[PDB]
């Protein structure tokens, strides 16, 4: 068996959702920001936000909504987790003591159902009579909000429309009414139903179905003065309400997909809209009052306000202030002005909240020679693309290098005192036949630049037609100085050439240090790439020179240096190249038993292969023979996102389901088959998507640092900006920390009453297993924050093992010291 | 696709055993003894008639590729029965077949199994499988004797006498190389033909074509009487050579 | 000739790697040196010599050389290790069963989460499987281990049935004691949970219906670790075993012993309301408690869902692609 420890070094920073209301007091204006597994509560002031409380939940916050049922003084919070845990929460403050009450709790999961493509949708009735959930295709689940439903019991209503894009409860209806956009073979449609809690079924809805735009994405429920709904698409915005129909199709919105909406005026006069290029719009509802006294909707208008960060959620707070919640870039507070500035913008940035964004790749480098190590991450996407340099000093110091294009891979080359970074920027087919970039970015603002002239694929004769307005990716290698972080050079790759892999190394007897990039020729027609290049560059005297190129018949997904040789994965193949005295690459040997070898890691003469579906394989290079040998494979099927070698026997992997696992050689030589079987000995639901595993630590090493119980150090970056750390334990230290977890879980009160053991259970749509071999360090480190009565309650009847004293009782002060040392590994 | 498991009578003069100096009579005797050993061992163990026959067919085929002088018959027989039990889903443990072998064999005979009977048998399984070219499925005259008899309609007792007499002729034909000369379908017809002659029954009357004097042609196409007579001659020869007489 | 099996050596294949582990031997992917065709080699280890050549392999060899169908796995040949020269007693070399190599296995495709099935894809999948099952059932052979691990799919959309190790002949006229527990618990029929021991070919139909539902939900329908727990889950959806729906349930040895918590009513149509009507009817008939009321393979092929399916259009499922490697920002 294997024993490992996993802690968070940086909490998730990307904003997954945000709501406003009156949650902490019926009087205050609150902003509730949801990051993965984390809830932040703020109070709106005239300057900015005042933080008041933050809680973690043992789940991914999928639904977050505030509501106020009749009889309550203030808003209640409903949260649904991705494992289908429902809870109703209340804020309660007794002087200085702030706590969160779980008013109701339950699991809304069905034994049989198909998870919806557009994800869990959660909505609440304007009269707070019920909570609507769309968890499975063809089913609408209703939790009625009666006082007695403390178990959040619910029933399903059969829904004929299987493929639903979006749904909202409507305002101004005689019964609870849902308005939704759905997709069937004929197109997309908007339709209504009424929800009867008494009959537990749908009844005919208030207004007829209308055919809507093919890419109708979002449903806005318009408030009582107008009533009805607005439907947002790619090209048009439409209003529907019985007999009334409006449609505005301003050309400005066709340029970029709109992804978020918010209401500015409680009466529905003004809504905010945001798009994927970061533009912020105002949607205006022009009113017309009839002599009858009735208010109708005259027209819709769209006005461009300015630019924000690409925003997952928008929420207007008060006065001119808007909170921009960003998942791909830094979140913001921005002020909307009535008068435009001299550039024509009505948006001016107030504050910037650091978001490590998607961490696509990262490397640890000791820039200042400090024996510490700083973390340089490829963070963000598109305009929010950035390099982030992170050091420990008690908070983390983070520097941001704006790139305004997507960073893909990073590697450090000490010989050149610079970094190599792969990037891609979006250009659009323009009227010249070529392409034009939406904004200047790192690859275009390099000091010196070069463009590939390779003729490898030049024979072509394969037609790829271009239409005006279509997007294309343009890939570059950026040479970036390690002190100034100034773009020194940018090399543009071939048209339709994607850069997938990057290494810096010396090969063979060649004393030169090179940048090596592996690429793929990707054409929309191809299911899998069938052409590719391995390019050897030398950065010298401010210029990048192409040394050699090797044509391959696939995508070079991953390359790694192997004892002076180049190890590369081309589609199914894993190949080992030698670097000749003629400065050309020569194939030595191949391994083909892979479906798609996406990830590669080496230790000595051992190779760990990560596959799209076949989990991990342990290869070995056999130098006596000049070829590979399969050592052992994880036959359990998993979709890998990143892999890492812990030691000669233990191997770490990440699943696309937000799960971590550890495989070990079965170390029983009786039969050849046992040696050939990698057994999964560790299982752990991380709750994050791991993209990059990287050996290293951010802790300052003065050589005085006490030797911690933990051995080894693997950092990992995730899509939500979370940075974590994995390390190993001795059998004894594991048992001690494991037994302590079981004691802590009985003591610590969970938000929503979510069993910790459930939360960390390995979970795919198909399987659920109890966690094994992993210590939730974030639980262990919480021992230091629980009250003294609770600390002593935890240590009661706790015995140590395999130590100097075989059985040794624990006191509350002994464990405080142990955990405090465990907090020093990050 | 599939192998050819049928030879001409003339070809049996060139079996491995013959060319190593064994004369025709001895190989015939060795075949009867081995088959009957297989039959007797499996009957003591309670084995289905198909299981006995499959082993005997393996046995006969085997000695078309090997000589009796280099492969002891009783070991081969025991190995055939052991494999047959697995093929026909009537499995037996090898130790039990050996136990039964000792019960029926004298000391000179059991010397073939050497110092380790089970090993000599279990080791042969490899050669057996390669020899029979892993063609394990075998059809036997029994199923055809019953498939065809079911289509006869007439005196219940005269037809049952025909079947039992024919069935006995099938069991007796397992001691011969007929299993190697003619498909099982032909064997079933020949034994019906033989029993009909012996019981003085006219089988065409019981068929759906009572004026079709060559009654068998509706069961097995393209069989001349020449073949059925050659088979009958070979079956009755066993009775004449021995002391036993036709069952009637 | 092509028919003289057991003599050609495994030298004739370049071994690519170990695709899977079998209980008696490991299974490898190989390329034929002469033709280039990709195959899969199942190592039959007779070295154990506990009972000699494993019967499981004997069954799979015996049956598969009889069965010819586009939806049944084909055994190309049987080859051997370099045998010891003129010393069969010392020889301990193994035997390998050559099979056509298939691009994927369904358990792997579903578990990785890398496959999507449209209705038309499910139509092609089920039509092939049932046609194969019908071919076998008409030859009076029973699979008895129908799991997603034994369904193999090429990227073309062709489906083939694979592990025949637990397969045996079925005689309607003569019922004899068979092994009481043959199908994996998740795909096991109710009759074998109650231990009929004299089962019908309808046991294989039950498994395939479970697969049918799993193709729609993307999650196996009846997942439990214990035989009674399975009966409870089956009972909740298909209804509790009772004499009215299963006139002979009282004869099953474990009927009184094994009981669901309640006498649950059948809810299949309600819980699978999202399933199309043509398919839902097929599920209700395939997942019928009574083995005699449970539909046959032929009846599934003559259903509104599958009868008008043209196999000329095989409808390849949404299988992995390069974009699947990248993550949608
Ligand atoms: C036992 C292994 C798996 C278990 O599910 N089953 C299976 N998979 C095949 N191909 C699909 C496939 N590609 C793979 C590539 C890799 Cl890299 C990896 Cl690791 C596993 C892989 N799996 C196959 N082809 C013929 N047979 C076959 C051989 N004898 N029989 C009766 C059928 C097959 N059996």
């Amino acid at each position: 068996m294997s024993y490992n420890y996993v802690v968070t070094a940086q909490k998730p920073t990307a904003v997954n959702g945000c709501v406003t209301g009156h949650f902490t007091s019926a009087e205050d204006l609150n902003l509730l920001i949801a990051k993965n597994t984390r809830l932040e509560i703020y109070v709106v002031t005239a300057e900015g936000l005042r933080p008041v409380k933050e809680v973690g939940m043992y789940g991914k916050i999928a639904v977050m909504e505030l509501f106020r049922p009749k009889g309550e003084s203030k808003d209640l919070l409903f949260i649904l987790t991705a494992k289908y845990n429902a809870c109703i929460l209340e804020y309660k403050q007794s002087g200085e003591s702030i706590d969160i009450i779980t008013r109701a709790h339950g699991n809304v999961q069905d034994r049989i159902g198909r998870p919806s493509e557009t994800g869990i949708i959660g909505i609440i009735d304007p009269e707070c009579r019920m909570i609507g959930l769309r968890l499975y295709d063809g089913l609408f689940k209703v939790i009625p909000l009666d006082r007695d439903n403390k178990e959040l019991k619910a029933f399903n209503i059969r829904l004929e429309e299987l493929h639903v894009i979006d749904v909202k409860f409507l305002y101004g209806c005689q019964a609870p009414t849902i308005c939704f956009v759905y997709q069937d073979p004929q197109g997309r449609h908007v339709k209504t139903y009424e929800v009867s809690l008494r009959e537990k079924e749908f009844n005919k809805g208030p207004w007829k179905q209308e055919n809507v735009e093919a890419e109708a994405s979002m449903v806005i429920a318009v408030p009582e003065p107008f009533g009805g709904a607005i439907i947002i698409g790619q090209e048009s915005i439409t209003y529907h309400n019985g007999d009334k129909y409006l449609a505005i199709a301003p050309p400005i919105i066709k340029q970029s997909t709109i992804v978020c909406h918010n209401r500015v005026d409680p009466n529905g006069s003004r809504y905010l809209l945001g798009d994927m290029e970061g533009r912020l719009f105002m949607l205006l509802l022009e009113k017309e009052e009839q002599m009858d006294g009735t208010v109708t909707l005259k027209d819709l208008r769209v006005e461009l306000l300015g630019e924000t960060s690409i925003a997952e959620c928008l929420t207007y707070l008060d006065n001119g202030v808007v909170f921009v919640g960003s998942r791909l870039g830094d979140s913001q507070l921005v002020k909307l002005n009535v008068d435009s500035n001299e550039q024509g913008s009505y948006v001016v940035a107030m504050e910037t909240f650091t978001n490590l964004g998607p961490i696509v790749d990262m490397c640890v480098v000791d820039l200042e020679r400090q024996g510490q190590g700083q973390l340089v991450t490829c963070s963000g996407a598109f305009k929010e693309g950035s390099l982030r340099i992170i050091r420990n000093g008690q908070k983390l110091h983070i520097r941001t290098v704006p790139l305004y294009e997507s960073p893909r891979k990073i590697c450090y080359q000490e010989v050149s005192q610079c970094f190599g970074v792969l990037s891609s920027r979006i250009e659009v087919q323009d009227t010249s036949g070529g392409t034009t970039a939406l904004r200047p970015s790192a690859s275009t603002q390099a000091l010196s630049s070069s463009v590939s002239s390779s003729k490898l694929f030049s024979s072509s004769t394969a037609p790829h037609e271009t239409s005006f307005g279509e997007e294309v990716e343009v890939h570059n290698l950026l040479i970036i100085d390690q002190h100034t972080f100034e773009v020194l050079h940018a090399h543009q790759f071939l048209q339709n050439e994607y850069a997938l892999s990057l290494v810096s190394c010396k090969l063979g007897k060649d004393p030169n240090t090179y940048f090596i990039v592996g690429t793929a020729m990707v054409y929309p027609e191809e299911a899998e790439p069938k052409q590719g290049r391995i390019v050897v560059f030398q950065y010298s005297d401010g210029k990048l020179q192409t040394v050699a190129e090797k044509e391959v018949k696939g995508a070079v997904y991953s390359m790694v240096e192997f004892n002076g040789k180049l190890l590369a994965s081309i589609n199914s193949t894993v190949r080992l190249y030698e670097w000749t005295t003629e400065k050309e690459l020569r194939t030595e040997c191949n391994h083909y038993n892979n479906i798609m070898a996406l990830y590669l890691k080496t230790k000595g003469d051992f190779i760990l292969v990560g596959d799209l579906m076949r989990s991990v394989l342990l290869l070995a290079y056999k130098p006596m023979e000049g070829n590979f040998e399969e050592i052992a494979r994880d036959f359990n099927p998993n979709w890998m996102s990143a892999v890492e070698i812990l030691d000669d026997d233990n191997f770490l992997g990440a699943e696309n389901a937000f799960n971590l696992f550890v495989c070990q050689k079965d170390s029983a030589a009786t039969t050849d088959e046992e040696r050939q079987h990698l057994q999964e000995v560790g299982l752990f639901h991380l709750g994050e998507f791991v993209n990059v595993f990287c050996h290293g630590s951010l802790v300052m090493q003065n050589l005085g640092e006490t030797s911690t119980p933990t051995q080894g150090s693997v950092l990992f970056g995730t899509v939500n900006g979370m940075i974590g750390l994995v390390t190993s334990l001795s059998e004894s230290w594991y048992n001690l920390l494991l037994d302590m977890q079981n004691r802590l879980n009985k003591v610590i009160k969970s938000v929503g009453k979510i069993e910790h053991s459930f939360w960390r259970s390995f979970h795919t749509e198909r399987k659920t297993e109890p966690a094994t071999g992993f210590i939730d360090g974030d639980l262990i480190e919480s021992f230091l924050d629980i009250s003294r009565p609770k600390m002593q309650e935890v240590v009661a009847n706790l015995q140590y093992d395999d130590g100097s004293g075989m059985k040794r009782e624990a006191t509350a002060d002994d464990l405080i010291k142990v955990v405090e040392e465990l907090t020093r590994i990050h | 696709t599939k192998p050819c498991w049928y030879w001409d009578k003339k070809d049996l003069a060139h079996t491995p055993s013959q060319l190593e100096g064994l004369d025709p009579a001895t190989e015939a005797r060795y075949r009867r003894e081995g088959a009957r050993f297989i039959f007797d061992v499996g009957t003591r163990l309670g084995l289905h008639y198909d299981t006995l026959a499959t082993g005997i067919i393996y046995f006969h085929r085997f000695y078309m590729f090997h000589s009796f002088k280099q492969f002891p018959r009783y070991v081969t027989g025991a190995c055939c029965l052991f494999l047959a039990g697995k093929v026909e889903e009537t499995p037996k443990k090898c130790k039990d077949i050996i136990k039964t072998a000792r019960s029926l064999l004298n000391d000179v005979q059991f010397g073939q199994f050497g110092d380790d009977p089970k090993e000599e048998v279990m080791v042969l399984e490899r050669i057996l499988l390669q020899t029979i070219k892993f063609d394990l499925q075998v059809e036997h005259p029994y199923q055809f004797l019953l498939k065809y008899a079911k289509q006869l309609k007439g005196d219940k007792n005269k037809i049952q006498k025909l079947v039992q007499m024919a069935w006995t002729f099938v069991n007796d034909s397992l001691c011969t190389t007929l299993s190697l000369q003619w498909e099982p379908e032909i064997i079933a017809v020949a034994v019906m033909y033989l029993a009909g002659r012996l019981c003085k029954f006219e089988i065409q009357e019981w068929t759906s074509k009572p004026m079709y004097r060559r009654w068998w042609e509706q069961f097995v196409q393209d069989v001349p009487v020449d073949v059925l007579e050659d088979i009958c001659h070979q079956i009755l020869d066993l009775y004449s050579q021995g002391k036993q007489q036709m069952p009637h | 000739t092509e028919s003289d099996w057991g003599k050609r050596c495994v030298d004739k294949f370049d071994i690519i790697g170990i695709i899977g582990e079998g209980t008696y031997g490991q299974v490898y992917k190989a390329k034929d040196k002469d033709t280039g065709e990709l195959v899969a080699l199942k190592k039959v280890r007779l070295d154990n010599e506990k009972e000699g050549f494993p019967i499981t392999a004997i069954r799979e060899i015996k049956i598969l050389r009889q069965l010819i169908h586009r939806s049944v796995v084909n055994m190309k040949e049987i080859v051997t290790d370099k045998q010891d020269a003129l010393d069969f007693k010392k020889d301990k070399g193994a035997f390998y069963l050559v099979f056509e190599y298939m691009d994927h296995d369904l358990m792997g495709l579903l578990e990785s989460g890398l496959v999507h099935f449209s209705e038309d894809h499910i139509k092609s999948f089920m039509k092939q499987l049932m046609e194969g099952l019908e071919y076998c059932h008409k030859k009076n052979f029973l699979h008895r281990d129908i799991k997603c691990s034994n369904i193999l799919l090429n990227n073309s959309g062709q489906i083939k049935l694979a592990d025949f190790g637990l397969a045996r002949l079925y005689n309607s006229e003569e019922s004899r004691p068979y092994t009481n527990k043959v199908i994996t618990l998740w795909y096991r029929p109710p009759e074998l949970l109650l231990g009929e021991e004299r089962y019908t070919p309808a046991i294989d139909v039950w498994s395939c219906g479970c697969i049918l539902g799993e193709l729609f939900t993307k999650k196996p329908i009846f997942q439990a670790n214990l035989e009674l727990a399975q009966l409870e889950l089956i009972s909740r959806l298909c209804g509790s075993p009772c004499p009215a729906v299963w006139p002979d349930v009282i004869r099953l040895p474990y009927f009184n012993t094994m009981k669901p918590k309640k006498q649950y009513r059948r809810r299949l149509r309600e819980e699978f309301s999202f399933i199309p009507s043509a398919a839902l009817d097929l599920l209700d008939h395939m997942l019928t408690l009574d083995p005699s009321k449970r539909c046959t393979a032929e009846q599934t092929l003559q259903s509104d869902f599958l009868k008008d399916v043209e196999l000329s259009k095989m409808a390849p499922p949404d299988l992995p692609h390069w974009q699947d490697c990248h993550e949608l920002w």
